[PDB]
DNA sequence: TTTTTTT
């Protein structure tokens, strides 16, 4: 009841770049918690189709990293939209979670919160409009706990969506275990 | 030091304010306090008096916006004050997290954590995490 | 325990 409503809606993206006007969702995961981090549900991990002339566009980090890691490749091939990735993740939020009570949870969350508003309004209908970003904590941990913060990890295993999850997960559990009471 | 400042800003017609803490949420100083009409002053000025103020008190690119649920303030500001952020760090200091985090992993000290005005909200929020830090920190 | 990057 009360503990449904401290769930934890994980997600991360990979983007055509940063900019709101023209970059396009291209990778998406999510992933449910409890409110002690242990994960309950594993939710779709989709890659978006968008146009080759988007992906031929990208910035040079874009570039290089999508391209490196297979994920422009993917899209090219991809025959998921937008649309029918919003309607997976909408389903599954829709079984895991109370609506309107939820917070999207991930490092630098507020970014892919700017792209899933403009991109899966329905999506984000179902969450709460405040965010649980572990770069926050990051960026407290760095002032008021330096040592402890040089064995913080901070890299995923890739720059892939469901690896960025399981790194944000990793280390916000860190943080609680070394620099909370 | 310096790149560890933070660059508190709030957002309520929209009155816009802004003041620099240290990293341990000490006040060094107070930025602009304005008006400009939702998209008194224009927000070209604005966004001048904004930007001048923290090019004088933090390092280029290296500190982050802080307030209560400040993404919201993120939004609106990269859209319209670009040139103020693009001094800003991408990284938020999100008191609405740890917020979030003791509600779930506090409540007793919950129980007891922290008007309308722009510099109000940011002296709340400078406050209730100095509340987190106090009460739910190591 | 880590490996200065929101994409
Ligand atoms: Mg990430
Ligand atoms: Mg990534």
């Amino acid at each position: 009841a009360a503990s449904m409503a401290q769930r934890m809606v994980w997600v991360d993206l990979e983007m055509t770049g940063l900019d709101i006007e023209k970059d396009q969702i291209i990778e998406m995961a999510c992933l449910i918690t409890d409110s002690d981090l242990n994960i309950l549900a594993e939710g779709p991990n989709l890659i978006i189709k968008q146009p080759d002339e988007l992906l031929d566009s990208m910035s040079d980090w874009c570039k290089e990293h999508h391209g490196k890691s297979g994920l422009t490749k993917a899209v090219k091939e991809s025959t998921i939209t937008l649309q029918q990735a919003e309607y997976e993740f909408l389903s599954f939020v829709r079984q895991q979670t109370p609506p309107g009570l939820c917070p999207l949870a991930g490092n630098s969350v507020h970014e892919d919160k700017k792209f899933l508003d403009k991109y899966m309004p329905q999506f984000m209908k179902h969450l709460h409009y405040r965010i649980i970003d572990v770069s926050t904590v990051k960026e407290l941990c760095r002032r008021w706990y330096p040592e402890e913060y040089e064995f913080a990890p901070k890299k995923a295993a890739s720059h892939r969506a469901l690896d960025a999850i399981s790194e944000s997960i990793k280390e916000l559990q860190f943080y609680r275990n070394n620099i909370f009471k | 030091s310096m790149a560890q400042r933070m660059v508190w800003v709030d957002l309520e017609i929209i009155e816009m304010a802004c003041l620099i803490t240290d990293s341990d949420l000490n006040i060094l100083a107070e930025g602009p306090n304005l008006i400009i009409k939702q998209p008194t002053i224009t927000l070209q000025q604005a966004e001048y008096e904004f930007l001048s103020f923290v090019r004088q008190q933090t390092p280029p690119g290296l500190c982050p916006l802080a307030g209560n649920s400040v993404h919201e303030d993120k939004k609106f500001l990269d859209k319209y004050m670009p040139q103020f952020m693009k001094h800003l760090h991408y990284r938020i200091i999100d008191v609405s997290t740890v917020k979030e985090l003791c509600r779930r992993w506090y409540p007793e000290e919950y129980e007891f954590a922290p008007s309308h005005r722009a510099l109000d909200a940011i002296s709340e929020s400078i406050k209730e995490l100095q509340f987190y830090r106090n009460n739910i920190f190591k």
